[PDB]
């Protein structure tokens, strides 16, 4: 019974390989490659948006802490949910169908977030956008694999990973080209403001829309039709493949010789379907953990979780360390002016990164001064007058104000730390957030640069992995890349400047990419065609959960010590490599 | 029912009751110029108000009931000197026995004493960290009812706040002389104002107390923010009670120009003492006579007057165009000699139709004596615009709650201390 089923499966797996070898590799495969490349480039774009718009959104929406942290993850949690959901539904509805639905969901919530004004609504919209783009990588790889013969399958599937780089580069370029124009203050509605970062959000939503447009012109995979008992549709799609390939070759006269194809025999109402769909998807998910796939699935779980944890941790750690080194340098350059007595003068200034201690100010007028990272400590202001005071990271500690007037100032209640005001008057206070919101200027440019260099270091690795996947093997590529990632993790000790961090980021990014390519190929090849997207979706959800855990842990260790990140990353990658070396070889086998 | 009642007369203070109580006044007790009946006491020894009763009206009985009533205006406490500084203002204690009235930081204290040195205290407390207070530097009608059988109660503005039993007390022998003087205050610049001090030989009920409250309130005369008489040719800052966090402002001058409620208000702060809201923000509203037959500068009920708005230290006029779209008429500030026939005469209202006392209402009227409506505010496209509409009169006729027809007039006072 079960053995009979398995025999039928293996028979279909050989005939389909024969049909694909007859069809040949050509124009159809490359067209589909570019279409699904757009789908994957959307995914590549999506993970940069909130990181690039947080410096502007924090001031424009009054974002506190624990509110810029849950927006730095929310995409990963959304992709966690989306990956599992759409990968599960792709084996009951179809790869192309579920890809269309997920991409549309991603695009819709993305344009909508481009306009949302609050934070909770923006968090929800961007979570749903993450849910929509989460099913792109499982579905895409499991969809492209069902059109490839075994001769060059690792190479053709590995070329498909250039697209995530092409999306990262796109995001960096558009952030550089759009966000720095802070002047743009388009006004539609008095209570609402439309800045440049929203324009960036829209332009980042665009590639998903293009992906939907491109995908609407491709056929469903014939293997999905064959598994589900639909024979005519699969025959039609295979004929289309053969016709396109042969027309492109230059011989549009030969005939598709396959006449009959082996097919797997199949043995209010809205809610009825909803239940049946749920039951079938759950059955597929548990059958992924069956006697035939329980060892394989568990090493896949280990490998995916360990690699994701290390990769995401270090990738979020490198820019944090760069900022921390910049902050340390900025604190080292601070000026201190101990003891002052200024009296009877109108005295503005544009002072940055200073500390005044022990001052005594009497009858002073402070008109039109900009304060950036200026602290007044142990000071006394008596019949003073502040007008048109712009304050950024400015505090008054242990200060005493007597008969002073704050006219047209942004000196809110949080800027006077353990102060004493006597007969003080606040008039015409400026509009601002209730709490400190910080401010990022020129650093944005260099941030973009860094991104551009961390998604370009990946390029040599992509090229080499794609070229050598078929010659060397998946296990050897995965192992040889995970080990060298571990060695790079050890090298993280010998860097304490920002340039060193940039070089180390480039090195680690260039090294880990081959491993991730190998793992994508391996997890496509290792599952039957009736569970490929359910399995690949579950293991890509596990990846996003590991991402969340690793990001949190590795940002918790910034400025404390370097030993914790090095040890965690090296341990995780060593365990991942050890588990990966225990996986079966799938090179030179039919796609069963 | 009154035994002692200090009132004003021709350059002297007398008693209205048929007892002719001797009154002695110190050489530094001051009086107001307009409401010279109310008296001010400063923190000096010579600021002495001395009243002597007769031997037949001395409180020396054992279940004799008594009550007192007065108005008090106590300024803002500015610094930390005033904290925990209970000082007596009214003393009627001889041989450590009698009744007394004392004050603390934001408190009014009623204390009565017996021959056995038993202390019973009733307290009213009012916050001073509030945005806009109904007690700080504003006249308060305080009366105390003492029932020797059950308990004593405190009443402010005709309402009860606190009450404590006094059944433990056996016999109270009050002094034959009542002392009105600040005693035990370390602040050299601290003063109070009291007026209309009366004595009763029976515990007053709520009905009689409310009757006295409205009788002494002078409902026929308009009262400013501080509770004093509202006066002609005196600049007043304007506060709308229903939206008290915005101040009257201008943007332009003319028919096209309009006046609106701009906010929010600022703050005056002395850390851990007071965090009030600035009351000296906006444009002043001077009131000029139009048809007042009275010689004095006191503004009374049903007086048709003009409104002068001080913009950039320049006087203008309040006028509207009666013939315009909608029911509410947008208020505008116009040049005094360029008003033409625009509706500018306003009727000032002190009490309702039934005679019930309420806040200040301005009833704009045309030259034909037609009621355009009470002056208020209506929101245009998220802007609070000063409007005059009949709708307020409609709610008044239907005995509903009007929204925006009540105003307060805030002059500059020394008891508030805000820097302008
Ligand atoms: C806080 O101010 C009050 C009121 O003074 C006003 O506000 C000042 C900031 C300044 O602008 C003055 O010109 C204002 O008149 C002070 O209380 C009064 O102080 C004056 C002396 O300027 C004195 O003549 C009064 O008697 C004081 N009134 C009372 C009831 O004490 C107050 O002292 C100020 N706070 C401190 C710590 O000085
Ligand atoms: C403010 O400072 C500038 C120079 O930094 C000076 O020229 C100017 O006069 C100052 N402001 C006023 C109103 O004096
Ligand atoms: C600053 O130091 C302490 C508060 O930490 C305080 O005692 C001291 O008086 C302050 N300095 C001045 C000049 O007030």
């Amino acid at each position: 019974g079960e053995a009979q089923r398995r025999k039928e499966r293996e028979e279909l797996a050989q005939q389909y390989e024969a049909i694909l070898r007859e069809c040949g590799h050509g124009r159809f495969q490359w067209t589909l490659y570019f279409v699904l490349g757009l789908a994957l480039m959307a995914d590549g774009v999506e993970v940069f948006v909130v990181g690039f718009v947080l410096p502007s959104a924090e001031k424009d929406m009054c974002l506190s802490d624990s509110n810029k942290g849950m927006l730095g993850l929310i995409v990963y949690l959304g992709m966690m949910v989306g990956a599992f959901l759409w990968g599960g539904l792709a084996d009951r509805l179809g790869r192309r169908q579920c890809l269309l639905i997920s991409l549309s969901v991603n695009s819709v919530f993305a344009f909508f977030s481009s306009f949302v004004q609050g934070y909770g609504t923006f968090l929800f919209c961007r979570l749903l956008s993450g849910v929509g783009i989460g099913g792109s990588i499982p579905i895409v790889f499991s969809y492209f694999s069902e059109f490839l013969a075994q001769e060059k399958r690792g190479e053709h599937l590995s070329w498909l990973c250039m697209f995530w780089m092409i999306g990262g580069v796109y995001a960096a370029a558009m952030a550089w080209a759009i966000i720095p124009h802070y002047g743009w203050s388009f006004q539609m509605g008095s209570a609402y403001q439309f800045h440049s970062w929203r324009v960036f959000v829209l332009v980042c939503a665009f590639p998903s829309v293009f992906a939907i447009g491109a995908l609407t012109t491709q056929p469903e995979s014939p293997r999905f039709f064959l598994e589900n008992g639909k024979h005519d549709e699969a025959w039609m799609v295979l004929k289309q493949v053969h016709d396109t390939n042969m027309r492109a070759k230059g011989h549009p006269e030969r005939v598709f010789s396959v006449t009959h194809i082996k097919t797997i025999h199949q043995e209010q109402r809205w809610g009825v379907r909803a239940l049946s769909l749920g039951g079938q998807v759950w059955g597929n998910f548990l059958s992924c953990f069956g006697p035939e796939y329980r060892r394989i699935t568990l090493m896949m779980m280990g490998v995916w979780f360990t690699m994701s944890f290390s990769y995401y941790g270090l990738t979020v750690w490198f820019p944090d360390m760069i900022r921390h080194l910049q902050a340390v340098d900025y604190a080292s350059r601070t000026k201190v002016f101990p003891g002052e007595r200024v009296e009877h003068v109108t005295f503005n200034f544009t002072l940055e990164n200073q500390i005044h201690r022990g001052g005594q100010y009497f009858n002073d007028k402070f008109i039109g001064l900009r304060l950036k990272s200026v602290s007044f400590e142990d000071s006394l202001f008596e019949e003073c007058y502040f007008e048109d005071v712009t304050s950024s990271n400015t505090f008054f500690r242990n200060c005493t104000f007597i008969n002073t007037v704050f006219y047209n100032t942004d000196l809110f209640e949080y800027k006077f730390v353990n102060s004493r005001l006597i007969n003080s008057t606040f008039l015409h206070n400026k509009e601002g957030c209730p709490l400190d919101v910080t401010g990022t200027g020129e650093g944005a440019y260099m941030v973009y640069f860094v991104s551009f260099l961390g998604t370009l270091a990946v390029l040599p690795g992509n090229i080499v992995s794609a070229l050598l996947m078929d010659k060397i093997g998946r296990l050897r590529m995965l192992a040889g890349s995970s080990v060298m990632s571990c060695v790079s993790c050890f090298f993280l000790s010998f860097g304490n400047s920002e340039s060193a961090m940039i070089a180390l980021l480039c090195l680690f990014g260039g090294v880990s990419i081959a491993s991730w390519n190998a793992l994508d190929v391996l997890t496509v090849e290792l599952y039957p065609s009736d569970k490929r997207t359910t399995a690949f979706g579950f293991l890509n959800a596990l990846c996003k959960l590991a991402a969340v855990l690793g990001i949190s842990i590795f940002t918790s260790f910034v400025g404390i010590t370097k030993a914790a990140p090095i040890l965690f990353a090296s341990a995780a990658l060593a365990l991942g490599s050890s588990l990966a070396l225990k996986l079966p070889e799938t090179r030179g086998q039919v796609l069963q | 029912t009154s035994i002692l009642s200090i009132v004003y007369k021709k350059d002297d203070l007398i008693d209205l009751s048929r007892y002719g109580a001797k009154i002695n006044i110190g050489d530094r007790v001051y009086y107001d110029s307009i409401d010279k009946n109310q008296i001010k006491l400063i923190n000096l020894e010579s600021s002495t108000i001395e009243v002597i009763l007769k031997n037949a009206i001395v409180y020396n009985s054992m279940y004799e009931n008594f009550s007192t009533s007065f108005w008090i205006k106590i300024p803002k406490y500015f610094s930390k000197i005033n904290l925990n500084n209970e000082y007596t203002i009214i003393n009627c204690i001889e041989n450590n026995s009698g009744w007394k009235v004392s004050l603390n930081y934001g408190e009014i204290i009623w204390t009565l004493q017996d021959n056995k040195q038993n202390i019973q205290r009733v307290v009213f407390k009012y916050s001073q960290m509030v945005n806009i207070s109904d007690y700080i530097n504003r006249w308060i009608f305080v009366t105390i009812t003492n029932n020797r059988l059950t308990k004593s109660k405190i009443y402010i503005n005709g309402r009860l706040i606190d009450q404590k039993p006094i059944s433990n007390l056996g016999n109270i022998h009050a002094s034959n002389k009542i002392m009105f003087k600040l005693d035990g205050c370390r602040d050299p610049r601290r003063y109070i104002m009291i007026k209309y001090f009366n004595l009763f030989d029976k515990e007053l009920n709520e009905k009689e107390i409310k009757d006295l409250y409205d009788s002494q309130s002078n409902s026929g005369i308009l009262k400013d923010f501080w509770g004093n008489y509202l006066q002609y040719d005196k600049p007043y800052y304007m506060l709308n009670l229903f939206d008290p966090n915005k101040y009257v402002d201008v943007n332009n001058i003319g028919i096209r120009g309009y006046m609106y409620l701009k906010g929010p208000r600022g703050s005056v702060v002395t850390t851990n003492i007071y965090l009030n809201s600035t009351l000296y923000e906006g444009t002043k509203f001077i009131i000029k006579k139009y048809a007042s037959g009275n010689e004095d500068n006191i503004v009374r009920n049903n007086d048709r007057v003009y409104i002068n708005v001080v913009v950039k230290n320049k006087e203008y006029r309040l006028a509207t165009n009666a013939s315009q779209a909608g029911v509410e008429k947008i208020l505008s500030a116009l040049e005094i000699p360029d008003v033409g026939n625009l509706s500018q005469v306003v009727v000032m209202k002190s009490k309702d139709d039934q005679g019930i006392r309420n806040k200040c209402k301005m009833n704009l009227q045309d030259n034909n004596g037609n009621d355009i409506g009470f002056i208020g505010f209506h929101l245009y496209d998220n802007i609070a615009k000063l409007v005059a509409s009949n709708w307020y009169n409609r709610q008044v006729g239907k005995a509903s709650r009007t929204f925006g027809c009540s105003w307060e007039f805030i002059p500059v006072d020394d008891g508030w201390g805000e820097s302008s």
